[PDB]
């Protein structure tokens, strides 16, 4: 554990307060909101039913995203050489572990939809089944780069936006959320042509459904397709021949950004929910 | 810490709590429709021509549901004292006859169903429960108004002994009652006392009531 | 007719005998109820907590 | 209610045999059932224990992995299989009854039995083998144990049980207080922990016979050695 | 007729000058000495599941370990309460069962609802399984209680403005209790077990007698008509609760109500009612999802079992008095204490 390697890398790669504030103030927004959700939740007897937990644990993950976004965005700058290599390991994996988190319970959400509306529950193994794989692949993720994936073996083999980062991690995790965002947007298209096909062969606004497939799908791809985008082209660039990736810091800020909309797009098109937060 | 004949009771209640639950999975299947009309309605001959003391239930089958069918008319009490019991059903099916619009009880018998289906419709138990209602004695309906028009007992009637006219206004003079229109809804039906299409038409209100629940639930 | 008269005769014959009946001072009655919620306390569980030793639901 | 054992006889050293029972007039897939046996002049022996559902199994230390307990309810039948008999196990054999619940009776239905030929756990024991008395005369008997029966739940896990000359044996006494169903009530016991006493008053004609006591505090499960009353 | 009327009139009076000549006080002006209980702190100790609708009544066994419960998707239950263990579970023949009742020797049950008739089983047979005794029919309207008075006697009420004694054995009724206008909602034995209470669908209640047929008292007072309705230990009480919104206490000697138990924040109707031991304790449903704790001589409390999603609808305490039951319409038994 001595920094001075820590210093070549960031030498090696080029490397070597209005914004911190307005990301912190996000972050203080973002946190309110998930908060109120949550106390919304808990205190309605009639809110005590699956669902209604699934949408908790999303926002607890929210909450926490939120949080580690804004501890790391403190402890950044030169004190990012004045650490040993383990510390700041930790600070990026805490960061890496609640993104994963998120999406995790997102397609958590979508499975107990699509099941719901099957031949299936017409007229509570799956649940702690579902979190407790969420949580836990999330965290047996975050955790390599400490247990051997790095590349302080070989600084020709790091990378420009994490000079510690061997490119197989990246390559890896972006294949992650590729599969994922797949899987969630099959999902609620085979939803709406399910409504749509029972529903057509009735005789005697007939689904007004696409209002909030098109929101939700929309705003989740908008959000999230730029840092996929600049961490996909980082993979593939050599070292000091691109200079966008030095402004990376600007492209987080909407992947984080994601988790402060979603408490209002699971929260507007609830009926019940739009009713009960006339008093938070 | 267990004596030997503890465990043996464990054994007996897991068992009994096995075959509760099989039970209890079987019994979520089927679909419960509650059955309502004014005296001579006409209910009977929806019973009969379907070919299906205190309450007396029906049962039948069709594409792949079954339904149970409670008939409670048979009591002459105090109507309030029940409905608590019926707040779980599917649907309401109401019954009326059209060729009794002209009978005086004074005043008609129209106007006693229009009392009964504006009290029934906004009952507080029935905020989400749908109502299908059937409109009954076309025929002689029109047979007697080709002689006595709608005036008798619908002065503001605009119309002529025509018998979609004065079906239609009917129609809408119960239809309007829905007083709940963006929670609950209402069908409408013509009896075809010869045809079949009466089940085929329960089916498809039964199906919408099934699908709007299910997207209900799922906060979808 | 005939009927209502014997619903006449029949109501003002159970008020008679319901009449012919010695009253109690209310305080006689508030002090026999107070003197029953009295006597057995002790042996009132809910109100007097079974200490967790003897309890049979712990 | 009707029980019927068969399948005995003779066997050979070596070879095996099953036995077989029939139940006729209750609800056969809600009882437990029990193998039990006699030797031909010593008190009784446990032989096996079966299972409402066939979740639990039990048998006896002595002859253990050679004997298999098996049920049909379908046909309600017992089956027991046996190989490999010694010359140790010629004797009488019987099936038994008995359902767990919260206030239950086990052991009250005793069946009838069939003969076989063939060419660190709790001790008890009575007093006496044998006693005379004569009618009228107040007659009380005696058993002694090596440990507790009264476990902590508030139970006591003594049985009493009376076999007359010729008969099967019939429950007088369950859970060393309680006295089963068409039993006269001149019967009664009691006792303290490891020193049990059953007490018939006013002696009568049909109470001679030989009086066995057994505990069922854990399996394996443990008789008497068998007290006679002589008149 | 009208000369009748007259008469009944005047006996009205007399009986009203009768009833307020004894009010020379009043129960709260008496019991105002009296240190209250305070606050009732209780908690669920077990959570009995297994029903899967609505529960419509409960009722305990007299040794105090036993619970019977009824539900409308046509199960009896038999309820171990030291263990959470169940001991049978009985199918009915229809699902719109609305009363229950336990035999003070454990030997048989009873149930009714809305199909006029009642039906009594036996638990205890040397078979190994329940089966019905009995089924006992006559009542032209459905059924609200049933409560045995042995092995061989068994009282009804039906929402007819009637009530009925049914010898077991033979089938047949021994007398039949008539007088009242609306429907009869809930009875009560006495502890002596020589007299029943009834209160109908009309905001009136009686004391009747069970030999001969004749009601020995009438009570008024309420404003709409009565849900519940049980018998204070002593005698000679007994409380009502009310679908306007009220409990209130009546007794047999005074001839009139003594004290009122309400509150503002209260606007729904009481489901069922009970008393603790003592007298110290009523315990009440309602549809606001709680099951309120009142104290009796003061009316002034009401200790929450907020435990439930739904309505109350039954709720009992047990002899020893060492627990307390309750169950609602979210298919759910809870055990206090
Ligand atoms: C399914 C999940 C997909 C992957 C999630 C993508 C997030 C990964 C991530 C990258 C970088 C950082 C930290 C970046 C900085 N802390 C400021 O932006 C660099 O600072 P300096 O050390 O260059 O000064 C945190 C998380």
């Amino acid at each position: 554990v001595n920094y001075d390697i820590i210093v070549r890398h960031y030498n090696y790669t080029g490397k070597l307060k209005l914004t911190s504030v307005v990301f912190i103030l996000i972050c203080c927004f973002i946190i309110l909101e998930n908060i109120f959700v949550l106390l919304t939740i808990w205190k309605t007897k009639k809110f005590h039913r699956p669902m209604y937990y699934f949408i908790g644990n999303l926002a607890l993950s929210d909450l926490l995203a939120g949080v580690a976004y804004t501890a790391n965005l403190l402890l950044s700058g030169a004190t990012t050489y004045k650490l040993t290599p383990a510390q700041w390991f930790l600070r990026e994996g805490s960061m890496f572990v609640a993104l994963s988190a998120s999406v995790w319970s997102l397609l958590a959400i979508a499975i107990e939809r699509y099941i719901t509306m099957l031949k299936m529950k017409l007229h509570n193994f799956r649940l702690f089944l579902l979190i407790s794989a969420c949580w836990v692949i999330s965290l047996i993720l975050g955790g390599l780069p400490i247990m051997g994936w790095n590349c302080i073996s070989a600084l020709s083999s790091c990378s420009t936006v994490l000079p510690l980062y061997h490119k197989h991690y990246i390559l890896f995790c972006t294949t992650v959320f590729t599969l994922l965002l797949l899987s969630i947007v099959i999902l609620y298209c085979r939803i709406y042509s399910l409504v749509r096909t029972r529903s057509r062969r009735l005789t005697f606004k007939s689904l007004a459904l696409l209002k909030t497939v098109i929101i939700v799908l929309s705003v989740f791809i908008a959000c999230w397709a730029p840092l996929f985008i600049l961490l996909l082209l980082d993979v593939g660039c050599k070292v000091k021949t691109c200079d966008i990736l030095f402004r990376a810091e600007y492209f987080l800020v909407l992947a984080v950004l994601n988790s402060g909309t979603n408490p209002i797009i699971y929260t507007l098109t609830n009926k019940e929910m739009r009713r009960a937060f006339i008093r938070i | 810490t267990l004596s030997a004949e503890d465990k043996a009771a464990v054994e007996r209640s897991k068992m009994i709590d096995r075959n509760l639950r099989e039970d209890g999975e079987k019994a979520a299947r089927e679909v419960k429709l509650l059955l309502l009309g004014a005296g001579e309605s006409g209910k009977s001959t929806i019973v009969k021509q379907m070919k299906i003391t205190g309450i007396v239930e029906t049962h039948f089958t069709f594409k792949d549901l079954h339904f149970k069918m409670f008939d409670v008319g048979a009591q002459r009490s105090e109507r309030k004292k029940w409905i608590h019991c019926f707040e779980g059903v599917t649907a309401i099916i109401f019954c009326v006859a059209l060729s009794d619009y002209d009978l005086v009880l004074a005043m008609n018998r129209m106007h006693e169903s229009m009392k009964l289906f504006d009290s029934i419709c906004n009952n507080k138990w029935f905020t989400d429960t749908s109502i299908i209602l059937f409109l009954n004695k076309k025929d002689l309906f029109e047979e007697k108004i080709k002689k006595s028009p709608l005036t008798i007992c619908y002065p503001e009637y605009a119309g002529s002994n025509t018998y979609e006219e004065a079906a239609a206004y009917i129609q809408c003079q119960f239809e309007d009652l829905n007083k709940r229109k963006d929670t609950k809804e209402i069908y409408t039906h013509f009896t075809c006392s010869t045809d079949t299409k009466n089940v085929q038409f329960v089916f498809d209100a039964v199906t919408d009531v099934i699908i709007k629940n299910n997207l209900k639930d799922c906060g979808l | 007719n005939t009927a209502s008269i014997a619903q006449a005769r029949k109501l003002v014959e159970q008020l008679k005998m319901e009449a012919n009946i010695d009253r109690i001072k209310v305080s006689k009655a508030a002090a026999d109820l107070m003197a029953y919620c009295e006597a057995h306390a002790k042996e009132d569980p809910l109100l007097t907590p079974v200490p967790a030793s003897e309890n049979p639901f712990r | 209610v009707q029980l019927v054992e068969s399948g005995g006889g003779l066997v050979q050293p070596g070879g095996s045999r099953k036995l077989s029972c029939s139940a006729s007039g209750f609800a056969f897939s809600s009882f437990g059932m029990h193998w039990v046996r006699q030797a031909p002049e010593k008190g009784l022996e446990w032989v096996a224990y079966i299972s409402s559902g066939s979740g639990t199994i039990y048998y006896a230390d002595t002859v253990k992995g050679r004997f298999t307990i098996s049920r049909d309810d379908p046909k309600n039948t017992l089956f027991l299989q046996m190989t490999s008999l010694r010359s140790e196990d010629t004797a009488m054999y019987y099936c038994v009854r008995s359902i767990y619940y919260y206030g239950s009776s086990p052991f009250d239905f005793w069946g009838q039995g069939t003969t076989l030929t063939v060419s660190s756990d709790i001790v008890m024991t009575q007093a006496t083998s044998s006693v005379p008395v004569t009618p009228g005369e107040s007659v009380s008997i005696s058993c002694r144990s090596s440990k507790s029966l009264l476990h902590s739940n508030g139970n006591t896990y003594l049985y009493w049980f009376l076999q007359r000359p010729g008969q099967s044996p019939q429950l007088l006494i369950y859970r060393m207080s309680n006295l089963a169903s068409g039993v006269p009530d001149r019967f009664s016991g009691s006792g303290s922990g490891t020193a049990f006493t059953l007490t018939i008053s006013r002696l009568e004609a049909e109470d001679v016979g030989v009086y066995y006591c057994m505990q069922h505090l854990e399996y394996p499960l443990t008789f008497g050695a068998g007290t006679k009353l002589e008149l | 007729l009208d000369q009748l009327r007259q008469e009944a009139e005047q006996l009205k009076n007399q009986i009203r000058d009768a009833r307020k000549a004894c009010a020379d006080a009043t129960l709260s002006q008496i019991t105002n000495n009296i240190d209250p209980v305070g606050r009732i702190q209780m908690r669920t100790r077990r959570t009995l599941r297994g029903h899967l609708a609505k529960i419509y009544a409960m009722h305990w066994g007299t040794d105090s370990r036993l619970l019977v419960s009824a539900s409308q998707d046509g199960k009896l239950i038999i309820w171990d309460s030291y263990t959470t263990n169940k001991v049978h579970a009985i199918p009915l023949r229809s699902s719109w069962v609305m009363t229950c009742a336990y035999a003070p020797s454990g030997n048989y049950v009873a149930c009714g609802g809305l199909d006029n008739i009642c039906s009594i089983y036996n638990l205890k047979t040397r078979e190994g399984n329940v089966r019905v005794s009995r089924e006992l029919a006559g009542h032209t309207g459905y059924l609200s209680c049933c409560r045995f008075l042995d092995d061989n006697q068994i009282v009804t009420s039906s929402g007819d403005t009637t009530c009925a004694l049914w010898d077991i054995e033979t089938g047949q009724q021994t007398t039949t209790f008539t007088g009242h206008t609306g429907d009869v909602m809930s009875l009560s034995l006495a502890p002596d077990t020589r007299l029943f209470v009834s209160g109908a669908c009309d905001a009136s209640a009686k004391l009747w007698d069970v030999r001969e047929g004749m009601c020995r008292q009438t009570f008024t007072g309420h404003e709409s008509d009565i849900n519940a309705i049980c018998f204070f230990p002593n005698g000679n009480a007994f409380a009502t609760g009310s679908d306007d919104a009220t409990c209130r206490l009546f007794d047999l000697r005074a001839d009139q109500e003594l004290m009122t138990y309400s509150h503002d924040n209260i606007i729904c109707g009481i489901t069922s009612v009970s008393f603790s031991k003592s007298g110290r304790l009523l315990l009440a449903g309602y549809d606001d999802f709680n099951c309120n704790v009142w104290d009796a001589l003061k009316a002034d409390r009401a200790g929450v079992l907020a435990g439930h999603d739904n309505r109350v609808s039954c709720l009992g305490v047990t002899d020893d008095g060492m627990a307390v039951a309750t169950g609602s319409w979210d298919s759910f038994l809870k055990i206090w204490n």
